[PDB]
């Protein structure tokens, strides 16, 4: 058992650093941009013709 | 009366005008209000003032 678990361990070894790399590839700082409008209005005066 | 035409005209014919100032009033200031009386509670508290 002393040497099977450490065989084990030994190939389970290759899978942590795979996956230590998606972890790292998850915290990659990126992002877009945002924009946007608006309008307001104000009716001034009027008269007849 | 023709002494008094050109006073007349002065007088209202050109005070059409301030009859113009309740036209827009009715038509803008509180006709387009119809939004105000279907908002929710929690419009009220912004629209008043706006």
């Amino acid at each position: 058992v002393a040497n099977g678990h450490l065989e084990l361990i030994f190939g389970w070894l290759p899978l942590i650093g795979e996956l230590e790399g998606a972890i790292e590839y998850a915290e990659l700082p990126d992002l877009d941009f945002i924009r946007c409008h608006g309008l307001h209005t104000l009716v001034l005066q009027s008269t007849p013709w | 009366p023709m002494l008094y035409k050109e006073r007349r005209e002065t007088l209202k014919m050109v005070g059409n005008r301030l009859g113009g100032l309740v036209r827009v009033a009715h038509a803008a200031q509180d006709r387009d209000l119809k939004r105000y009386f279907k908002a929710r509670r929690k419009d009220r508290r912004k629209v008043a003032e706006e």
